[PDB]
């Protein structure tokens, strides 16, 4: 049976906060199609060849 | 109808593309739900209070 | 005697990959993250923050200072509770 | 929309019958635990931060930006006064420096 992810719990409280002290620079890619192949069909030769 | 199975074989491949299209539709249907809902890699829990 | 009528003519239905329980778990996880973190959980590690402070920052993000919330917290909570309660009455009505 | 995280900039690259984007993002890391308060009362007046949060390391109180730990002394130019000290739930007694 597939697992949805790792279990986690957030330590919520009346007066508590978390402030980061460092950073990381991340580079990710993304691919998107734009166009496809242009095609042409000749009826006379395809349907009635010679 | 055992004869009809032989007669339909004379029409080429009129069943492969239909099956492929339906399978693609089903795969896209699964991908839609995966895209919409599976957005978090962690399962958080609300506090008891 | 409706699904069988179509099934006996080679028309089947395949079950979805994700069950209802998994979708419910996803929604519950999203709600818990939103409540206990705000928007930090959507950009990396989740950082906890009190709800009132998060609401103050959300007000500050639309051009209203946070002292307004810190002075009208009770009224805002009452209004939100009434608005949420009205949604149940709206949905439970026959007018779907 | 443009990558995951806080977007900074993007670079385009060409692909056969398509296009590829390189997204540069900002990701925080190495968080720490702190105690926070919504407001600070000095002389019967409530002081709210301008563009920061109130944090404490256990003994003292500081004000810092919300996305990077950089504590600073609470000063009248960092806070603005609005109201008194009996309308805020969770106010904390402290002192505000006069520069
Ligand atoms: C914030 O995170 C960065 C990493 O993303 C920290 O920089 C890293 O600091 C450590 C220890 O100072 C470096 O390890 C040492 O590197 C030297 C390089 O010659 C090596 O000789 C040592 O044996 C040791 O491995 C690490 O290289 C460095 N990373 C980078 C990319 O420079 C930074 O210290 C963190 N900031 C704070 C305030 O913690
Ligand atoms: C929370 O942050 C405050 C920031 O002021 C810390 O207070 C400061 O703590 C440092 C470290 O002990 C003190 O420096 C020491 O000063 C004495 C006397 O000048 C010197 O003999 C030591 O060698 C050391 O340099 C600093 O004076 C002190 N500042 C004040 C205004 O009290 C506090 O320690 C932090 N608390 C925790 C739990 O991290
Ligand atoms: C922040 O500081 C203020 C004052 O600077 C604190 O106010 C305190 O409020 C209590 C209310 O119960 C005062 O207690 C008093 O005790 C006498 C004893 O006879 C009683 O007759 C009064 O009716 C009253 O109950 C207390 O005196 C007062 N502090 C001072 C210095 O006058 C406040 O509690 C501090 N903390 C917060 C979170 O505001
Ligand atoms: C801030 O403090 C909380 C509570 O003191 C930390 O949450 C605990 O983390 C430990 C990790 O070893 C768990 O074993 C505990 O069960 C957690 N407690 C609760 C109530 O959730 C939290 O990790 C601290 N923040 C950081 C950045 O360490
Ligand atoms: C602090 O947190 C608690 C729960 O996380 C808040 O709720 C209080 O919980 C205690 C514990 O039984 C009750 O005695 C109080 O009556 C609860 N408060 C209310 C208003 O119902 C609590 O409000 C938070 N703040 C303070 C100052 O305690």
């Amino acid at each position: 049976t597939m697992s949805l992810g790792a279990e986690n719990s957030v330590a919520y409280s009346n007066n508590s906060i978390a402030i980061p002290t460092n950073f990381t620079i991340s580079v990710t890619t993304e691919i998107l199609p734009v166009s496809m192949t242009k095609t042409s069909v000749d009826c006379t030769m395809y349907i009635c060849g010679d | 109808s055992t004869e009809c199975s032989n007669l339909l074989l004379q029409y080429g491949s009129f069943c492969t593309q239909l099956k492929r299209a339906l399978t693609g539709i089903a795969v896209e249907q699964d991908k839609n739900t995966q895209e919409v809902f599976a957005q978090v890699k962690q399962i958080y829990k609300t506090p008891p209070i | 005697d409706l699904i069988c009528a179509q099934k006996f003519k080679g028309l089947t239905v395949l079950p979805p990959l994700l069950t209802d329980e998994m979708i419910a778990q996803y929604t519950s996880a999203l709600l818990a993250g939103t409540i206990t973190s705000g928007w930090t959980f959507g950009a990396g590690a989740a950082l906890q923050i009190p709800f009132a402070m998060q609401m103050a920052y959300r007000f500050n993000g639309i051009g209203v200072t946070q002292n307004v919330l810190y002075e009208n917290q009770k009224l805002i909570a009452n209004q939100f509770n009434s608005a949420i309660g009205k949604i149940q009455d709206s949905l439970s009505s026959t007018a779907s | 929309f443009c990558g995951k995280g806080y977007h900074l900039m993007s670079f385009p690259q060409s692909a056969p019958h398509g296009v590829v984007f390189l997204h540069v993002t900002y990701v925080p890391a190495q968080e720490k635990n702190f105690t926070t308060a919504p407001a600070i009362c000095h002389d019967g007046k409530a002081h709210f931060p301008r563009e920061g949060v109130f944090v404490s390391n256990g003994t003292h109180w500081f004000v810092t930006q919300r996305n990077f730990y950089e504590p600073q002394i609470i000063t009248t130019d960092n806070t603005f006064v609005s109201g008194n000290c009996d309308v805020v739930i969770g106010i904390v007694n402290n002192t505000v420096y006069d520069p």
